């Protein structure tokens, strides 16, 4: 007869109580785990991963399924507005829905870090011109002038040089800047040369991305 | 001081008393759909927030335990099991919602006959602590001048709620009476306020009316002993 | 089979057992701890807060909210009597109820400490006269005459010194002793002068203040 | 799941189990512990203490209160029979009863312990005589015969000598002796003296006291 | 009074749960082990034996 005391709460069932149990054959031998060269052991590696993202949403017909996956550019518009990205959420709707990181957000609340873009220039061999793409800082409005946009970070894309330029974005979290690209100059072409072009774009995070609340929200379906 | 040990802090805090009340009533016309969803209010209550509104910086895990029984304190056996939907998933408004058949959300089952349970849950707030009072506008959006479609409604600020269902093909008949009882774990403070002296005329306001009330009057006049 | 004894009082449910559960989810890492170069730990902090104290609660009207906070005095006045504190319990009804130590008392039950107060002078700067403020101590009564306020512990109140007067209580608990003020003389100014003043009192307790037994009373409401 | 047996006899009520439980709050400090120079802290304090013990048990009016006490004694009787002590025994009713050792074998079966007896004489300063003070060794029946009583152990009382006089009967239990007291000489006095003394009678017990079993019996009432 | 947690499943039964118990009566020994020169400890002997296998299975 050992005293003994019953604490409360005997029969609740707890959903994240980590158990262990006896293995009803202790003489059958799993199989042996298998040596390979390289090994992977965190979830990290899903962080460095590329991903496109498009704004033109709005056809829907079959034969026009190809065409979806980049944005045309002409010269024939003067001066006007290339694109416009919306607010820069993965939680909310958008571009960013369809992202790895957006969906891992879909159990989640809060998350910050840093954002990267990448551009390189397919144009052609004989044409000159200048292209700028720059990021407005937070506080900042939407940029009414092109004046407006030179006081936040800009960086300067020459057509020597394809994809080594990188643009970094400090510090994102959940209230936010934006982001929008203007034609800095028109694309001229003389006799002989294709009056269409078009531009890809690239887009990651840095290593400082985190998490800290964990959410039971399910948004399928 | 010569000796502080039964002057310990642990007697100056830890105090269990009654906070919550929930009813399961059979039929009814404010609950007329047989389910009640509870979210964990501690501004509800006058009596309880007068003894939290000292504190401002606090950040801390929960542990309930759920007790049944009658008016005339005979027990039956009844078995619950209680599941948890997190804060970030919106709480479901009709029977028909995909809330009860979510399956990533972790649960715990215990019995009755068992010693009282004891369970705890993390801190899931995206906020680094709880803030009672917010000098500006509550909401963290980029506009400043328009409203939020779910003005009134925020449960981005609170911590969830739980779902209760009977096990059975038919529904329950029989109502039941539980007490819920509140604590803290860790205990920890920073800056020091003062605390309320007149009573509460709004839940979420600490408005006052044109009626203003004098602390004491005990002494008939101040001239005399 | 491990047998075991079962000790009685095993569904009793008890308010001031302290418990530990494992938390559900082990994975998420809450947020760091903030750093602050100041820091407090202890509940010590409040224990040395001025409080001020009034008697005159006779007024209740609207337009006389301002003047509550102090007690006037006048030259009119001869040899009379300026007030007459209370028996001094933080327990009772009173100027005491207002601080924070009764509040806190409201869950307790024993007390014991010491008590200081001090005085400044806020007079013309001609004037000329004397001050004395004497505690009673214990075993004798009110004061009728100022020859037995004399036997009992007084200081001196100049008017070149404004508050470095002090004076201690050594011991109060719970019977006791009385405080009384009389006019020690009368304050006389001449022509082209204010024919009244006001004075400010301050109360405060020393480090030798302790707690014993907790008390299951509330007084709200 | 850590396996676990239920050993027999869960739901008794035991009323010698000694248990503890947690405090409710961890806070409280108790108070302090007072020091004082003179420290006790065992029971034998008791067992030193001296009670009178009375025989005439026959009187019962309310204005003989005071004479309880003593017994008186005379010089008309002659070489008759001073008092006759009962069986030894505190169990049992008699002049034990009023004890204190008695009383606390009220809950208990076996004892064990010695014996002692001093006397002091308080006659006249001019009389003149000899008393003799015998306890009847276990086996020797009551004394028909003062011889029957010398064969026992006998100490001479000297008038001189006052109260230095002891009697150690070596060990009793629960079958036994017996004492008795004769006149061991008539006292008597020329003229202008009292015809009439008092006798002042002691008992105590010795270290070698000690208690085996305990009983489940209550005298009370 | 010691507390304890109620961990989930008391009243299942397993069958692969291996338990042991305390014999009733202490004093009694049993036999002492029987010595062999030779000795074998595992199932491998059988391993090595020789079966015959045939084809004619039709009379």
């Amino acid at each position: 007869g050992f005293p003994t005391e019953l604490k409360p709460g005997t029969n609740q069932f707890l959903t994240t109580d980590d158990g262990v149990s006896a293995p009803i054959l202790p003489n059958f031998h799993p199989t042996p785990c298998i040596h390979i060269p390289g090994e992977v052991r965190n979830l990290l590696e899903l962080c460095q991963v590329e991903t496109i993202l498009e704004v033109n949403n709005v056809p829907t017909n079959a034969t026009s399924l190809m065409e979806r996956l980049r944005f045309p550019v002409s010269a024939q518009a003067g001066k006007g507005e290339l694109c416009a990205v919306f607010r820069a959420d993965p939680g909310r709707s958008g571009p960013w829905q369809s992202t790895l990181l957006g969906q891992l957000c879909g159990y989640y609340t809060q998350w910050s870090g840093s954002l990267e873009v990448t551009f390189m220039f397919t144009g052609s061999f004989m044409a000159t011109g200048k292209m700028l793409i720059a990021y407005t800082p937070p506080g900042g409005p939407l940029p009414k002038d092109r004046a407006t946009a030179m006081l936040g970070t800009h960086v300067i894309w020459d057509f020597g040089l394809q994809s080594s330029v990188t643009l970094v974005i400090p510090w994102i979290s959940n209230t936010t800047g934006l982001v929008s690209i203007w034609y800095q100059t028109n694309y001229v072409v003389p006799i002989g040369a294709p009056n269409t072009a078009y531009i890809i774009a690239l887009a990651a995070a840095q290593k400082n991305f985190t998490m800290q609340l964990c959410k039971d929200a399910s948004d399928i379906l | 001081s010569h000796s502080t040990a039964e002057t310990t802090l642990d007697s100056f805090f830890s105090r269990a008393g009654l906070v919550g009340e929930i009813d399961l009533p059979l039929e009814g016309t404010t609950n007329p759909n047989g389910y009640a969803n509870w979210d964990i209010d501690i501004t509800g209550y006058a009596q309880m927030r007068r003894k939290v509104e000292l504190f401002t910086y606090m950040r801390f895990d929960a542990e309930f335990t759920f007790v049944a029984c009658t008016p005339t304190g005979q027990v039956v056996p009844q078995l619950l099991q209680y599941m948890f939907v997190p804060p970030g998933a919106p709480k479901p408004d009709s029977r028909e919602s995909l809330a009860w058949q979510t399956a990533t959300n972790p649960s715990v089952f215990v019995k009755l006959s068992d010693p009282p349970a004891q369970v705890s849950v993390p801190f899931m707030s995206p906020a680094s602590a709880y803030q009672w009072f917010y000098d500006g506008y509550p909401t963290f959006g980029e506009h400043k001048q328009e409203k939020d479609l779910e003005y009134g409604a925020c449960p981005n600020n609170m911590m969830g709620t739980f779902s209760v269902r009977t096990v059975g093909t038919s529904k329950s008949k029989y109502p039941l009476v539980i007490r819920i009882y509140m604590r803290m774990k860790h205990v920890r403070a920073w800056i020091p306020r003062p605390m309320r002296n007149q009573n509460y005329l709004f839940k979420a306001n600490p408005n006052y009316a044109g009626n203003f009330i004098k602390p004491t009057g005990a002494s008939r006049t101040a001239i005399t002993t």
